[PDB]
C-alpha cells in the first residue's frame, strides 16, 4: 500500500510494496533476503525506463545530484496518483518532490533499510535485464556525469 | 600472599597479551560504552590542576 | 559609616567620600553609583581631585 | 586568491618571512619559481613560500604538484612584494625554497616554521 | 610532464647528448636545444639568441 | 531536581544547554576527553557519545541560535560540531584553520565569529561564517601582555554584544578589553592577583564580573551615560566570598530574577545579585542537600550503610564498629540501595544493573555473598524499596515499576 | 620617545605629552610637565617606531593621532584627544621589516607648529623598512582606502633605514641608514 | 622467474632475482604507471608497498582481506589509478570497483585509467555525500577507505550505511596525524577502531605497516547489522 | 660553476638509480599486528593457527603465509 522510487540512470522505478504503507515505514525487519523475501515483497509498478540517451540520462544525473523533482518525477506522480498514496524517498533533500502533491512521503532510518534490500535485488526481478547490462548502463551515465562536471 | 596481591589483580583484570610476533587485544562492551563518558585524560586534567596549584602562587 | 574627607572635581561629575573606616568611595552624581578604593588602613583625612578629575590624590593616618 | 591553499595569517607570515630573512642571509635560499622547482627536483629543499598575489597564479600552482609527490611542505603568503623584501632583492619574488642543512645556525627556527606549516598542511 | 619542468629544461629540452657530453666532462652546455627555431631567436643575432 | 552521576575516574570541564524554541532542551558536556557528550534528561544517561575527530577537548561553546557547537582541543584545533539535526544525532562540520597551542576558552561573536583563548598568551579570532572566502581562517591573533617568570595563558574569553568587544581574563591576573573591530585593546586592568578562570556578563553588558584562583569576584562597570558614551569600564568593585576558588561563574537576569551563581574548589555554590552585587546581599548554599541520600540505617543490630562513589561501608553502635564495606569495583558508578528489614540482604543499584548481596553477621566482622539474578543484573534501577523481605519494589529510569522476588499498570500523564 | 601636544577638548588647553615606546605593543603617554600617565595604546605585534599627526577641526581646536607600526607592516591610528582609541587600521603594501615611519607636509614633531592655528594637516607618510625601500604614501587620498597603495616605493639606498625626516615645507623627504 | 600464489587470488608473488609481489592484468599488453612488467606467456604488473597502501597491509599480513577475485569493490579514496589498478587486477573482469573521489585535479588520470579498464568505474562526488551518487550503484561487497580527512569513520559508516552488504567487508586506512598529531599512534589508532566499532563493523584486525608508512594502520572489519 | 655541474649530475645518476632499484626490492614488513577477539578465553588461548595453518613454516614471516 505504498511506493518507493529507485533510480538506476534516466531509468526510475516506482516500486510498490507487497504490504500496507504503515508495514513498510514501520517494520523492514522481516525481508533478511537470500532472494525469496525480497521478491515477494517486491512489486514492480512503474518503470520510468529511458534510454542511454546522454541527455536524458545526463538530466536526470543533475536531478539526483540535486533536488529530484524531474519530470520522471512528475510522471511517477502522474502514474501513482490513486488516493493520495504513501512514498518512500531515497534522499531527505529531495522534500519537494517527496511532499508537493498528495503524496505521503516518509524517507528516516528503515527506508535506507528497505532501500538497502531493493537495491541488493534490482537486476534480479525488477527489469527484464542481466548484471552486466546494469553494470554498463552504470558506467555509460558514470563517465557522462564525470565529463560533465570535470570538464573534458 | 601479601605482596603479590595486586600483581595477581591486575595480571588477572588487564587483557591484550602478546602472542610471539602478534597481540590479542579485547573489544570493549556496549554497556560500559553507553553508560558513561570515556575517562578524563589524566595527562591533561593533572596539567590544569598542576597549574593552579603552581607554586608561584603560594598556597597554604 | 562616619565621613571624615570629601571632594568634587572640577564638572560635578564624580564625587570622593572618605570615611573615618580607611575606605573611599566615588560616587557619579548623575545617577549616584558608587566606586570603593580601599588602600587606607586607617581614617582618611584629605582627598582632592586633579583637574581633569582623572587622578584622587588622598592622605591619611599613614604619612603616605 | 580561491585556489592558493594554505594560506598564512599574520603571525604565521611573519615568522616565515622572518625566518626568509634569515636563511637570505645565510645564503640558504633559492628566491624565483624555477629555482624553487630545481630543489623540488633535487630533494634539497626544506619548505617552499610561494606568493598569493601573482596575476597568473598558474605559473605558481604546478610546484605544489610536485610538492605533494616529495611530501615537501609549502605554503602562501599574500604579497610577492613582501616575499621579495625578504628575501632581500629589489624585484618582487613569487616562491622562495628554503633549501636544506645540517650544521645551519638557523636550522631551529626552519624546524619550527615547518612544523608551524605542516599543522595546516 | 612540461609544465612542471623550469624554464632552464625547456631551454636545452631538445639537446639532451651534448648536454650531458657537456656535463659528464666538465665542458660548456649548449644553449639552444630545441627552442632554437622559433622565429624570436630567428630574429635575434648574436650571443643574444642565447640570450 | 535530578542528578546525572558519572562513574570512575570521570570529570566534566564545560558543559553547555541548547533550547531551540518549540524543541526539548539538549545538554552537552566534555569531559578530559576526545568525545563530546550529549545526555537525554529523562534516563540520566548520555544519549550520544560523539566522538570529536581531533585531540582531547579542553573547551566547547554554543553557537547564538544553537545549531553549531564548537569543541576547542588540545592540538590546537576549534572543530565545528553541526547541532541542529534534532535531539541526538551530531554531525562533524568543519575543522577551523589550526594553530600550535591548545585553546582553553572559546567564545562566539554571532553566528559569524568564534573568538578562542590559546595556552600560549594569546587570543585568535576565527571566522565560522559559512558561504564566505574567509570561512574557517583565523582572521586575528592579540597578545597579552606576558608573566614574567612564567608562561602565560589566556583562560576566559567573553563576548559582549552591547558595545564590541572582547573581554578576556589570562593567567596574570589582568583583565583586558579588547574592540572586535580592529582587534585591538581597548584598556587593561591588572585586577587579581593569580589566573582569572572564568568571567561573565549581565544582558545588556553593563557589568562583567570575573573571578579566579585568588578566590575573590571583581565587578567592572559600564552603567554610566558617560561610561556608555565614552567606552570606559571602571574597575567598580571586589568581593571575597569563597574558600578556596572560584571555578565557574555564570549570570541570569530576568523580570523577577537577577543573580549570578559562582562556584570553585570549596565545593559549595555561593548567589550573588548581578545589578546589585557590591550593595545586596548573597547566599552561600550548603555543601551538600541530600535530596537524594547516600545513607540509611536499620533498627535492628544498630546498623547503618553509606555509600560513597563506588563503595559501600556498614558499621553498627554499640561507640561504634566498623562491620563490614563492600569496595566493589567490577562497578564503576554507585546509585541508591536499601537493606531488609531484618538487615539480611543489600541490593545497590545504579542506572545500569543492580546487585543483590546475602549478609551474614559472623561476629566482629561480616560475610557477605553475591546472590545471582539476571534480571536485576539487566534492570536499571533508580529506587529500590522493600515491600517484604523477599518483595521489593524497582523504579526503572525508563519508568517501570516491577516487584521482583512483577508489573504495576500505570497511567500516562498529560504532556 | 617623542614628544606632542595635546589638547583638552573641554577647555581650549593645550599641555604637551611625551610618548614612550614599550615592549608588547605598548605606546605610554604621559604629561610632560607632571609625568603622570594619561593614557596608552597597544598594537599588536612588534612595535617599532610611531609617529604623531595632527588635524585641525576649528578655530583653536586640534586633534592628535599617534600613528604607530607593527614590524610586520601593519599600521594603527590611536585618536588620543579623546581616550586612547583606534580610528583606523590599515597595511602597507609590501614591507616585511618595518623600522620607522614618519609624517610630513605639516607640523611633525621635528617641524613643531610655534602657535595653535599654525598647525596643519600632515599630507605625506613615509613607511621605511629593513631592506632599505620607503614606501611613500600620500594623506590626501590614502586616510579612505585602508589597504592604501603607495605613490612610489623608492629602492636606492640598500641597507637598513634607520631616519627619514621631513623637510618642514614637506618638498623633501631624509633617507638615511646608519 | 617462478609466480607463487598468495592467500587471495589475483595476488602472487614473482619470486627469483627479486622475490618481489606482483598482480595480474586486465589492461592487455601495457603498465599504467611505469610498474614493473613480469611475463611468466603471461602479463604481470608489480605492485609497490611504498607507492600503495593497500599492498603494505597485504605485506604486513592481511589473511581475511575482504577485497578478492569473487567480488566488487568501493574505494573511497584513490585519487588516481595506482591503488585501483591492482584492485582492478585482483577483482578481475567478474567485479566492478567504484573508485569515488573529490578532487578533481587527479580524477582526470582516475578517469584516464577507468577509459583503459571497464572494471574501474569512476565517481567525482565528495564520499561524505553518497546521497549523490545513489543513482549509480550499490550493495558493494568491501569498501575500502583511504581517505585522509578527520571524519574517516563518519564517512565510511555512511558509505556502509548505503552501500555495503550485511557480513561485508570494511578496509580502512588511517593516517594518526589527519586526526590528531603530538599524541601516540597507539592512542589515535585504539580510539578509531572504538569509533568504528561504535557503528556495526566488529573489528578484526589492525596493522602498523612501519617499514612502508610513518605512523598508519590498516583495519579490517565485518559489517555487523 | 661547471664541476659543481659534474658533480650534481653523478648525484642525480645516483638518486634514481636509488630510487629505482629500491622500487624493485622487497622489505621484510614489521608491524604490530594485533587481533580482536571475544570474551577472555579466545585471548587464553594460543590463536590457533587462525591464520597461520603451520607453526613451522607460515607463521612467523607474514610476506606470504598459507592455507593448503
Amino acid at each position: 500500500y505504498v511506493l518507493t522510487e529507485t533510480s538506476a540512470g534516466y531509468a526510475l522505478l516506482k516500486a510498490s510494496d507487497k504490504k500496507i504503507y504503515k508495514s513498510s515505514s514501520l517494520i523492514q525487519d522481516l525481508d533478511s533476503s537470500d532472494k525469496v523475501l525480497k521478491e515477494f515483497k517486491i512489486a514492480a509498478f512503474s518503470k520510468f525506463n529511458s534510454a542511454a540517451n546522454a541527455l536524458e540520462e545526463a538530466n536526470s544525473i543533475i536531478e539526483g545530484k540535486v533536488s529530484s523533482q524531474l519530470e520522471k518525477l512528475l510522471e511517477e506522480i502522474k502514474k501513482d496518483k490513486k488516493s493520495t498514496l504513501i512514498v518512500s524517498e531515497t534522499k531527505l533533500a529531495n522534500a519537494i518532490n517527496k511532499l508537493g502533491l498528495n503524496f505521503n512521503v516518509v524517507s528516516d532510518a528503515v527506508t535506507l533499510d528497505i532501500y538497502r534490500a531493493i537495491k541488493e535485488y534490482l537486476p534480479e526481478l525488477l527489469p527484464g535485464m542481466s548484471d552486466n547490462d546494469l553494470s554498463k548502463m552504470s558506467l555509460g551515465l558514470a563517465h557522462s556525469i564525470g565529463r560533465h562536471k570535470l570538464k573534458f | 600472599i601479601k605482596t603479590k596481591k595486586r600483581k595477581t589483580l591486575k595480571n588477572l583484570r588487564k587483557d591484550s597479551v602478546k602472542r610471539g610476533k602478534f597481540r590479542v587485544q579485547l573489544l570493549s562492551t556496549t554497556q560500559d560504552s553507553k553508560t558513561l563518558p570515556p575517562k578524563k585524560e589524566s595527562s591533561i586534567i593533572r596539567s590544569k590542576d598542576r597549574w593552579l596549584n603552581r607554586k608561584a602562587l603560594n598556597k597554604g | 559609616r562616619y565621613v571624615s574627607s570629601m571632594a568634587i572635581d572640577n564638572m560635578g561629575q564624580q564625587l570622593a567620600v572618605g570615611f573615618a573606616s580607611g575606605v573611599i568611595s566615588i560616587v557619579s552624581l548623575a545617577d549616584l553609583q558608587i566606586r570603593l578604593l580601599k588602600w587606607h588602613i586607617d581614617s582618611v583625612l584629605s582627598l582632592s581631585f586633579s583637574h581633569d578629575g582623572s587622578y584622587l590624590l588622598s592622605g591619611g593616618w599613614e604619612k603616605v | 586568491n580561491p585556489k592558493a591553499f594554505p594560506l598564512a595569517d599574520a603571525a604565521l607570515t611573519q615568522q616565515i618571512l622572518d625566518v626568509v630573512q634569515q636563511a637570505a642571509n645565510l645564503r640558504q635560499l633559492k628566491k624565483g619559481a624555477n629555482e624553487a622547482t630545481k630543489t623540488l627536483n633535487r630533494g634539497i629543499s626544506e619548505f617552499i613560500i610561494m606568493a598569493a598575489d601573482c596575476e597568473p597564479i598558474e605559473i605558481l600552482l604546478h610546484l605544489p604538484l610536485l610538492c605533494e609527490d616529495k611530501n615537501v611542505p609549502y605554503v602562501f603568503v599574500p604579497s610577492r612584494v613582501a616575499l621579495g623584501r625578504a628575501c632581500g632583492v629589489s624585484r618582487p619574488v613569487i616562491a622562495a625554497s628554503i633549501t636544506t642543512n645540517d650544521a645551519s645556525a638557523i636550522k631551529t627556527q626552519i624546524y619550527a616554521v615547518k612544523d608551524k606549516i605542516e599543522t595546516l598542511l | 610532464s612540461l609544465a612542471k619542468s623550469p624554464a632552464s629544461t625547456i631551454q636545452i629540452l631538445g639537446a639532451e647528448k651534448a648536454l650531458f657530453r657537456a656535463l659528464k666532462t666538465k665542458h660548456d652546455t649548449p644553449k639552444y636545444g630545441l627552442l632554437y627555431h622559433a622565429s624570436l631567436v630567428g630574429q635575434a643575432t648574436g650571443k643574444n639568441k642565447g640570450k | 531536581e535530578m542528578v546525572i552521576e558519572g562513574g570512575k575516574d570521570r570529570s566534566i570541564e564545560g558543559l553547555c544547554w541548547s533550547n531551540v524554541n518549540g524543541e526539548s532542551l539538549r545538554l552537552f558536556s566534555i569531559g578530559g576527553s576526545t568525545v563530546v557528550t550529549e545526555w537525554d534528561l529523562a534516563t540520566g544517561l548520555p544519549l550520544r557519545n560523539y566522538d570529536c575527530n581531533s585531540g582531547v577537548i579542553w573547551s566547547i561553546s554554543i553557537n547564538d541560535s544553537q545549531d553549531k557547537l564548537s569543541v576547542g582541543c588540545d592540538n590546537g584545533t576549534v572543530v565545528l560540531i553541526d547541532i541542529s539535526g534534532g535531539p541526538g544525532v551530531l554531525e562533524h562540520d568543519t575543522i577551523l584553520m589550526r594553530q600550535e597551542a591548545r585553546v582553553l576558552t572559546l567564545a562566539w561573536k554571532k553566528d559569524d565569529f568564534v573568538i578562542g583563548g590559546c595556552s600560549d598568551g594569546r587570543i585568535r579570532i576565527w571566522s565560522a561564517q559559512k558561504n564566505d572566502e574567509n570561512m574557517g581562517r583565523l582572521l586575528h591573533t592579540m597578545k597579552v601582555d606576558k608573566a614574567k617568570k612564567e608562561s602565560t595563558l589566556v583562560w576566559s574569553v567573553i563576548y559582549l554584544p552591547r558595545t564590541d568587544q572582547i573581554a578576556s581574563g589570562d593567567s596574570t591576573g589582568s583583565i583586558k578589553f579588547w574592540d572586535f573591530q580592529f582587534a585591538t585593546l581597548n584598556q587593561s586592568f591588572k585586577a587579581h592577583d593569580a589566573d582569572v578562570l572564568c568571567l561573565t556578563t549581565d544582558t545588556d553588558n553593563n557589568y562583567v564580573f570575573s573571578a579566579g584562583v585568588d578566590r575573590k569576584i571583581f565587578q567592572f562597570s559600564q552603567n554610566t551615560n558617560k561610561s556608555q558614551k565614552n567606552n570606559r569600564w571602571v574597575n567598580s568593585s571586589n568581593r571575597l566570598l569563597h574558600g578556596n576558588d572560584i571555578r565557574a561563574i555564570c549570570a541570569y537576569q530576568s523580570k523577577g530574577a537577577d543573580f549570578l551563581v559562582s562556584g570553585g574548589v570549596e565545593k559549595t555554590l555561593v548567589i550573588n545579585s548581578l545589578t546589585s552585587f557590591s550593595n545586596g546581599n548573597y547566599r552561600k548554599m550548603p555543601t551538600v542537600e541530600p535530596y537524594s541520600k547516600n545513607v540509611l540505617v536499620n533498627k535492628e543490630q544498630r546498623l547503618v550503610v553509606s555509600w560513597s562513589e563506588s563503595t559501600v561501608k556498614i558499621w553498627t553502635m554499640g561507640n561504634y564498629k566498623l562491620v563490614c564495606k563492600l569496595t566493589l569495583k567490577d562497578d564503576q558508578n554507585i546509585s541508591t540501595c536499601s537493606l531488609s528489614p531484618d538487615g539480611q540482604v543489600l541490593v545497590v543499584g545504579r542506572p545500569s544493573t543492580t546487585k543483590v548481596f546475602h549478609l551474614q553477621p559472623v561476629g566482629n566482622k561480616l560475610k557477605v555473598t553475591k546472590l545471582d539474578n539476571d534480571l536485576l543484573l539487566r534492570t536499571s534501577t533508580k529506587l529500590v524499596k522493600f515491600i517484604d523481605n523477599s518483595k521489593i519494589v524497582i523504579c526503572s529510569c525508563e519508568d517501570d515499576v516491577f516487584i521482583v522476588d512483577q508489573e504495576v499498570e500505570l497511567l500516562e500523564v498529560t504532556s | 620617545f617623542k614628544v606632542a601636544h595635546l589638547q583638552n577638548s573641554q577647555t581650549n588647553s593645550v599641555h604637551g605629552i611625551v610618548l614612550l615606546q614599550g615592549n608588547n605593543g605598548w605606546i605610554n603617554i604621559l604629561h610632560s610637565t607632571s609625568g603622570l600617565w594619561l593614557m596608552g595604546c597597544k598594537i599588536e605585534g612588534v612595535i617599532t617606531d610611531f609617529c604623531i599627526d595632527y588635524q585641525p577641526i576649528s578655530r583653536g581646536k586640534f586633534r592628535t593621532i599617534l600613528i604607530a607600526v607593527n614590524a610586520y607592516g601593519e599600521v594603527w591610528e590611536f585618536d588620543l584627544n579623546k581616550n586612547g582609541h583606534v580610528i583606523r587600521r590599515w597595511k602597507d603594501q609590501g614591507g616585511v621589516g618595518i623600522t620607522k615611519i614618519q609624517v610630513g607636509g605639516g607640523t611633525t614633531t621635528t617641524c613643531p607648529a610655534l602657535q595653535i592655528s599654525k598647525i596643519k594637516q600632515n599630507r605625506w607618510l613615509a613607511v621605511g623598512s629593513e631592506s632599505g625601500f620607503v614606501n611613500l604614501y600620500d594623506r590626501n587620498n590614502a586616510m579612505t582606502s585602508s589597504t592604501p597603495t603607495p605613490v612610489a616605493a623608492l629602492d636606492q639606498l640598500t641597507t637598513t633605514i634607520s631616519n627619514l625626516q621631513f623637510s618642514p615645507d614637506g618638498q623633501i623627504l631624509c633617507m638615511a641608514s646608519r | 622467474v617462478v609466480i607463487e600464489p598468495h592467500r587471495h587470488a589475483g595476488v602472487y608473488i614473482a619470486r627469483g632475482k627479486e622475490d618481489l609481489l606482483v598482480t595480474k592484468n586486465m589492461a592487455p599488453g601495457e603498465s599504467v604507471y611505469g610498474e614493473k612488467r613480469i611475463s611468466v606467456k603471461v602479463e604481470y604488473r608489480v605492485w609497490n608497498p611504498f607507492r600503495s597502501k593497500l599492498a603494505a597491509g597485504i605485506m604486513g599480513g592481511l589473511d581475511e582481506l575482504f577485497i578478492a577475485p569473487g567480488k566488487k569493490v568501493l574505494y573511497l579514496g584513490a585519487a588516481s589509478g595506482t591503488s585501483v589498478s591492482h584492485v582492478s587486477d585482483v577483482v578481475g573482469p567478474e567485479g566492478v570497483v567504484y573508485a569515488v573521489e573529490f578532487s578533481h585535479r587527479p580524477g582526470r588520470e582516475l578517469i584516464s585509467m577507468a577509459k583503459k579498464r571497464p572494471n574501474i568505474i569512476p565517481i567525482i562526488e565528495d564520499a561524505r555525500h553518497p546521497q549523490k551518487y545513489r543513482m549509480l550503484i550499490g550493495m558493494v561487497d568491501c569498501v575500502f577507505a583511504d581517505v585522509a580527512q578527520p571524519d574517516q569513520a563518519r564517512i565510511i559508516a555512511l558509505n556502509s550505511h548505503m552501500f555495503l552488504k550485511d557480513q561485508g567487508g570494511v578496509v580502512i586506512s588511517i593516517k594518526a596525524n589527519c586526526i590528531d598529531s603530538t599524541v601516540d599512534a597507539e592512542t589515535v589508532f585504539a580510539r578509531e577502531v572504538q569509533k568504528l566499532r561504535e557503528e556495526r563493523i566488529k573489528p578484526l584486525e589492525q596493522l602498523t605497516l612501519e617499514p612502508y608508512e610513518r605512523d598508519h594502520c590498516i583495519v579490517v572489519g565485518r559489517y555487523m547489522r | 660553476t661547471q664541476d659543481s655541474n659534474y658533480v650534481r649530475t653523478l648525484r642525480q645518476i645516483e638518486l634514481k638509480k636509488l630510487e629505482k632499484g629500491a622500487k624493485q626490492l622487497m622489505f621484510k614488513s614489521s608491524g604490530n599486528h594485533t587481533i580482536f577477539v571475544d570474551s577472555r578465553e579466545k585471548m587464553n588461548e594460543f590463536t590457533p593457527e587462525k591464520f597461520f595453518n603451520t607453526t613451522s613454516e607460515m607463521v612467523n614471516r607474514s610476506e606470504n603465509r598459507l592455507t593448503k
